[PDB]
C-alpha cells in the first residue's frame, strides 16, 4: 500500500516492542553486559 | 579476583626464575669446581685418572 500507511502499521508493532523491552530489561543490564571480557580474562589466567 | 590470580601467577614465575637463574646457577658452579678440584687432587696423587 501507501508507504505512510505502512510506517503507521509498523509503528503500532514497534510500540509493543518498545513496551516489552522496557519490561524485560533489568535495571543493571548494561553493567552485566560489560562484565563479559573480565570473565574471560580470569579463565585464561587460571 | 582476576587481578589477585594474576598476582599469584607472577609470584610463581618469579619463584621459578629465581630458582633457575639464581639459585641453580650458583649451586652448579660450586659443584663443578668441587668435582674438578677433586679430580686434579687425585690425578696428582695416583699419576692416572
Amino acid at each position: 500500500g501507501n508507504r505512510h500507511r505502512y510506517l503507521e502499521e509498523l509503528q503500532k508493532h514497534l510500540a509493543i516492542t518498545k513496551s516489552l523491552l522496557e519490561e524485560i530489561m533489568p535495571s543493571h543490564a548494561s553493567e552485566n553486559a560489560e562484565s563479559f571480557d573480565t570473565i574471560k580474562d580470569l579463565e585464561n589466567i587460571v | 579476583k582476576a587481578k589477585f590470580e594474576s598476582e599469584v601467577l607472577t609470584r610463581l614465575r618469579n619463584m621459578r626464575h629465581k630458582i633457575k637463574r639464581e639459585d641453580l646457577v650458583s649451586i652448579e658452579k660450586i659443584i663443578a669446581d668441587r668435582e674438578r678440584e677433586w679430580e686434579r687432587k687425585w690425578e696428582k696423587i695416583l699419576g692416572k685418572c
